[PDB]
């Protein structure tokens, strides 16, 4: 299952 | 032996035909087991492996919330390295991303991943100690300080340690049969004149999984790097996967050529001849 | 930004015999950017029953993709694998060669 990497770079 | 799952993201702006493509495949080992596309008409996580389609509805709603967040989060960051490098409005730019666990025979975490491409190059990459950032350029400075006062290595880290693996095990197990598997290559050589005096000898295994193989051209016992011309793994489309290693060889010396062979399914290595 | 051309091999799923089912693969990798345009051809005429897996890339960030369609190779028919990409300036064409 994924995670999310919700901040931006 | 080993085992590894992988996350692969591709989001591509396209400003001159409207919003960005979003597009993600999972992997275990080399068998691809999910996928989301951005451009699909309702956009749905999808099983693409059969050991995956047992999870249930709360599995495929959880992940494709997750890759729409993501599909939107990445348009801000391309947004954002427009910025850091001052390109123009105008063209087509791509980010890349690369995240997953490796565990061992037992199931402990070897290694974990996390790395960023932008345009085909290199752009940030988790260290090996998940607790640092290698920047490849001064732009990517920029995202390493944002994310070093985020803490953002931290929440990779915990992921990649607790819920990567625990889900590549829950994977390995629901898959065992296949997603485990050793299939040996069956392998041949070829020959085609290429003119009177010279003739390539083609070396394939084909069939095999998984992906790794050593497929090696020996003149005379010793190995013929520099004069081999050798190609991309290809897949077979039915998860199994070929390759073969060519050599322009004189016509009338085939035979000083051995094709030597190591693929995890073999009972022993393989040294194979042309046979007229 | 890089550009890398794509790579491209047409072959057989399983090695050819005329008369016998198969599936016809045109696989192209190494690639970047992801927009690529194949089409597999049969006899010069495009084959509109052809099938693409997830795009996907190496650990290089390069990019690869296998199209495909079920067929019966015989000995008179001819196929190709048609590949346009903006490293191109006019569209690659390469045949399958019987091997
Ligand atoms: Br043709
Ligand atoms: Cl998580
Ligand atoms: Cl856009
Ligand atoms: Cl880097
Ligand atoms: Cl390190
Ligand atoms: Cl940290
Ligand atoms: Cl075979
Ligand atoms: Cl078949
Ligand atoms: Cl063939
Ligand atoms: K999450
Ligand atoms: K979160
Ligand atoms: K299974
Ligand atoms: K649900
Ligand atoms: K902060
Ligand atoms: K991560
Ligand atoms: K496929
Ligand atoms: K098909
Ligand atoms: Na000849
Ligand atoms: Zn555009
Ligand atoms: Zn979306
Ligand atoms: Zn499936
Ligand atoms: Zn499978
Ligand atoms: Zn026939
Ligand atoms: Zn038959």
């Amino acid at each position: 299952s994924p995670k999310l990497h919700f901040y931006y770079l | 032996g080993s085992h590894s799952m992988r996350y692969f993201y591709t989001s591509v702006s396209r400003p001159g035909r409207g919003e960005p493509r979003f597009i993600s495949v999972g992997y275990v080992d080399d068998t691809q087991f999910v996928r989301f596309d951005s451009d699909a008409a309702s956009p749905r996580e999808e099983p693409r492996a059969p050991w995956i389609e047992q999870e249930g509805p709360e599995y495929w709603d959880r992940n494709t919330q997750i890759y729409k967040a993501q599909a939107q989060t990445d348009r801000e960051s391309l947004r954002n390295l427009r910025g850091y490098y001052n390109q123009s409005e105008a063209g087509s730019h791509t980010l890349q991303s690369m995240y997953g666990c490796d565990v061992g025979p037992d199931g402990r975490l070897l290694r974990g991943h996390d790395q960023y491409a932008y345009d085909g190059k290199d752009y940030i990459a988790l260290n090996e100690d998940l607790r640092s950032w290698t920047a490849a350029d001064t732009a990517a400075q920029i995202t390493q300080r944002k994310w070093e006062a985020a803490r953002e290595a931290e929440q990779r880290r915990a992921y990649l340690e607790g819920e990567c693996v625990e889900w590549l095990r829950r994977y390995l197990e629901n898959g065992k049969d296949k997603l485990e598997r050793a299939d040996p290559p069956k392998t041949h050589v070829t020959h085609h004149p290429i003119s009177d005096h010279e003739a390539t000898l083609r070396c394939w295994a084909l069939g095999f999984y998984p992906a790794e193989i050593t497929l090696t051209w020996q003149r005379d016992g010793e190995d013929q790097t520099q004069d081999t011309e050798l190609v991309e793994t290809r897949p077979a489309g039915d998860r199994t996967f070929q390759k073969w290693a060519a050599v322009v060889v004189p016509s009338g010396e085939e035979q000083r050529y051995t094709c030597h062979v190591q693929h995890e399914g073999l009972p022993k290595p393989l040294t194979l001849r042309w046979e007229p | 930004m890089i550009q890398r051309t794509p790579k491209i091999q047409v072959y057989s799923r399983h090695p050819a015999e005329n008369g016998k089912s198969n599936f016809l693969n045109c696989y192209v990798s190494g690639f970047h950017p992801s927009d690529i345009e194949v089409d597999l051809l049969k006899n010069g005429e495009r084959i509109e029953k052809v099938e693409h897996s997830d795009l996907s890339f190496s650990k290089d960030w390069s990019f690869y993709l296998l199209y495909y369609t079920e067929f019966t190779p015989t000995e008179k028919d001819e196929y190709a694998c048609r590949v346009n990409h903006v490293t191109l300036s006019q569209p690659k064409i390469v045949k399958w060669d019987r091997d």
